[PDB]
């Protein structure tokens, strides 16, 4: 027989998600508090942040599937913390595979 | 399942027809008592006659119809002494003839299954040993090998000469004597191989391949191996649809080759059929009505022109669409390979030098040179798109500028020296040597193609994109109402599914039109014209041809034959011209009654406009063309009206 | 803030929350891409797979605050998103 086809979630922790909903200030410290390592670049952290957190990945009737991901590119001097941030999107994420 | 009774039944069959000389088998085999034929052909309709003829008259059936459907390969080797069993005498290991079968058609078969178009991936697995009528292209073809069946060896010490069968792909050469007087001694003698008593078979293999429209969605269609025996080794060519009907160990026994008005009539009967079709294909992109209809027209084809002298011309257009980025592009190419039927997607570069041109290439299986083919061959009559068109290279050039003059490509290399046809169309899609374009440079210079290239192109598309504050709100509006769902928007026209215009681009390319007189002295006199302004500045590009004519002639067929007419009015012909001239017209971004119209027009402001939009409002509802009144229009300017 | 809470943060995001499109974000969107469609005359060339780039992110932002549809600052921040890649 085949059938083709995660952290636990309580009740205290929706109550704070609940609670930290409504205040419009929350994207900001969310994008600067992935990484403190890093000093600076927080519009870059920004779009990394909207990045992991994903799409919609809508589905067209009777035609084409539409495209929900999105992807980045990030160029530079090599003198900054870009290899040092694929390990922190990697220990941090739900799932992720560095090559 | 008994043999004793079948075997009988089918000993019965051969002496007792009379419902298509006389008794035709045994007159067929009087023929091949004649030495005139080596091909037996056994059909399942005069099985299904005789049985009716048994059946009617009270007797047992004993049904052949569903026992030959399955095992064939024991029915062929037991029919087969049955024939052989009565032959009459001739008045001009023994075979001298071959067996072959031929199933029933649909047409039998609803009148009182067996045969059924199968695909190869609804082969199942389970159906190794039925009899299946495949349907598809074929791209690999080997050449005409004799393989042997039964291997021959005499000996000079006793004479009798032994006959061993071999039925695998290799064997051993059996040096120990087995005759029936080298038992019994104490010598066992050499013995020899015969070349000449030994039968030999004219064996081939092919490779059959799935179908593009009957291929799911996502998926590659996937080959499959026959392998073919005697007289039919030639009934093969490479480059052609073929239905194949043979056992599944293919050993291939029969070959051959190529609501609804309903369907076209609510089509017709809207109103403005051709704007319709064009609007209808592709609405995920915004206007570009001109460059689809060409497209609509590209895809219609047109009329292939026979001299019957032994000269073939081309029935066929071939479209670039040169432009700069932003706008899309392989939506369009994408679109026009998902609506028309076998258009293959291509690309620049890669095994493109492999992909457009035959490559030899050992074979593992049978152990062999074979010829791989490329992008050209499996799309034989239809849509072959280029992406990325001056990222290729010469060799790819240079294979794609011979199909695009005439069908018939010949290669000559280590390999072969043969030859080939492939009535393709061209789609092109470019991009200029820095991007975008440059209204500083020539288009001669902006464009790296040769004069030659673009010289055999009849229509090349400049979809350049201009920014402005008013057109642009329009696709941002249209791309947000595609991306919110994917509903079109809300106009009076409902866009038509791929079944009904594909039903009717197959219906209109029977139609054959005919041009008339009214319309050769259009055509001429705007030839001669259009060669005279052609015949060499700054915002210049090529000049007038025979073939661009030519193509203006196909593109007037094409629109004759999309309004399902016999004859070639002069409404194509003005239409076709508009298009070619609108066409490159974006860098930039019966006369008297015409003239008393003019007057009436002028009887309301007093104005002398140059371009007319409402002034031409009133002359369609007469009767004259668009082409009478663009004359009124420059003749009349020497009145200085 | 902490490393257990933002995984949680995502993945209830991932699961509950689908983002619909509103009037006020759709408006602010096409004056941005044909604004933009500016860049093409002085430093970066835009495509029409943009368009469909610059309503993802609103999507995200709209998800981040888990909003049932999205709003017209999630225009204004994949705008300013987009100012501060492209120049």
């Amino acid at each position: 027989t085949v059938y083709p086809l995660r952290q636990m979630l309580t009740d205290f922790d929706i109550r704070n998600i609940n609670k930290l909903s409504k205040k419009k200030d929350i994207f900001d410290i969310l994008s600067q508090s992935l990484a403190p390592s890093i000093y600076g670049h927080d519009h870059i952290k920004k779009a990394i942040l909207l990045m992991l957190m994903g799409g919609v990945e809508k589905n067209l009737e009777n035609g084409s599937h539409l495209r929900g991901d999105i992807n980045i590119l990030m160029v530079g001097d090599p003198s900054t913390a870009k290899s040092q941030l694929l390990r922190f999107v990697l220990n941090t994420a739900s799932l992720a595979i560095a090559t | 399942v008994d043999y004793n009774n079948l075997f009988n039944e089918i000993t019965d069959f051969l002496v007792t027809f009379k419902q298509d000389k006389g008794p035709k088998y045994m007159a067929m085999l009087q023929k091949v008592a004649n030495r005139e034929l080596n091909s037996v052909i056994i059909d399942l309709d005069d099985i299904l006659q005789y049985q009716n003829e048994k059946f009617l008259q009270g007797t047992q059936a004993d049904d052949l119809v569903s026992a030959i459907q399955q095992n064939a390969n024991h029915f062929t080797e037991l029919f087969c002494r049955a024939i052989d069993n009565n032959m009459p005498l001739p008045t001009k290991l023994t075979r001298r003839y071959f067996l072959y079968f031929k199933p029933l058609s649909q047409n039998c078969a609803r009148r009182y299954i067996s045969s059924k178009p199968l695909s190869v991936r609804q082969i199942k697995g389970d159906f190794l040993g039925q009899l299946i009528t495949v349907r598809g292209i074929i791209t690999r073809v080997s050449d005409v090998k004799p393989a042997v069946e039964v291997i021959a060896y005499t000996c000079d010490q006793c004479g009798y000469e032994v006959f061993q069968e071999v039925n695998s792909r290799t064997f051993t050469p059996l040096s120990e004597c087995t005759s029936e007087e080298c038992s019994q001694n104490q010598t066992k003698g050499q013995l020899f191989m015969s070349t000449r008593a030994s039968k030999f078979s004219a064996f081939q293999e092919c490779k059959i391949q799935e179908l593009s429209q009957q291929v799911p969605v996502g998926h590659i269609p996937r080959s499959l191996n026959i392998h073919v025996n005697g007289t039919l080794v030639r009934s093969l060519s490479p480059g052609d649809i073929v239905d194949v009907t043979g056992i599944f160990l293919l050993e291939a026994q029969f070959v051959r080759q190529h609501d609804v008005e309903e369907r076209v009539m609510e089509l017709i009967t809207s109103g403005d059929v051709y704007n319709r079709l064009a609007k209808s294909i592709a609405p995920e992109i915004y206007g570009n009505l001109d460059v689809k209809k060409a497209l609509l027209l590209l895809l219609v084809g047109g009329v292939d022109k026979r001299v019957g002298d032994g000269m073939k011309i081309r029935g066929d257009i071939n479209v670039c669409l040169m432009g700069d980025p932003g706008v899309a592009k392989s939506q369009l190419l994408k679109a026009i390979c998902k609506i028309s039927p076998r258009g293959v997607y291509t690309t620049g570069k890669g095994s493109s030098g492999v992909g457009l041109t035959a490559a030899v290439m050992k074979d593992p299986v049978t152990d062999e040179m074979i010829l791989e083919g490329g992008a050209l061959v499996l799309a034989d009559n239809g849509i072959c798109c280029i992406d990325e068109f001056d990222k290729m290279d010469e060799s790819d050039r240079t294979a794609i500028h011979e199909v695009m003059e005439q069908q018939t490509i010949s290669i000559s290399k280590a390999g072969i020296n043969t030859t080939l046809n492939a009535r393709t169309s061209i789609l092109a899609a470019a991009n200029p040597l820095y991007g975008r374009y440059n209204p500083r440079l020539s288009p001669l210079d902006n464009i790296n193609l040769p004069a030659a290239l673009l010289s055999r192109f009849d229509i090349l598309f400049l979809m350049l994109d201009i920014p402005s504050r008013d057109d642009d709100e329009k696709l941002a509006e249209h791309v947000t109402y595609v991306h919110m769902h994917n509903k079109q928007p809300d106009l009076d026209f409902t866009p038509v599914e791929p079944s009904k215009m594909r039903e009717y681009i197959a219906y209109a390319k029977t139609k054959r039109p005919v041009m008339s007189e009214a319309v050769n002295d259009y055509v001429v006199q705007a030839y001669i014209r259009l060669r005279q302004d052609s015949k060499d500045s700054k915002f210049s590009f090529g000049q007038a041809t025979p073939r661009t004519l030519l193509g203006i002639i196909r593109l007037s067929q094409a629109l004759a034959k999309l309004r399902l007419a016999d004859m070639v009015d002069i409404d194509d012909v003005e239409e076709a011209l508009r298009l070619v001239r609108v066409s490159k017209e974006s860098l930039y971004q019966p006369t008297t009654k015409i003239f008393t119209i003019i007057k009436k027009m002028l009887q309301e402001t007093g104005k002398n406009t140059l371009s007319y939009e409402n002034i031409v409002k009133t002359v369609r509802l007469r009767g004259f063309t668009m082409l009478q009144l663009s004359n009124c229009i420059q003749e009349y300017s020497y009145l200085n009206v | 803030v902490t490393i257990p809470f933002l995984r949680k943060y995502v993945q209830y995001a991932k699961e509950r929350v689908i983002p619909q499109l509103t009037q006020e974000a759709i408006n602010v969107i096409v004056k941005n891409y044909t604004d933009l469609r500016d860049d093409n005359t002085k430093k970066s060339p835009i495509t029409a797979r943009t368009l469909e780039t610059l309503i993802r992110l609103a999507t995200a932002h709209a998800k981040v605050r888990l909003s049932k549809t999205v709003n017209k600052v999630d225009a204004k921040v994949a705008a300013n998103l987009l100012r501060f890649a492209l120049l």
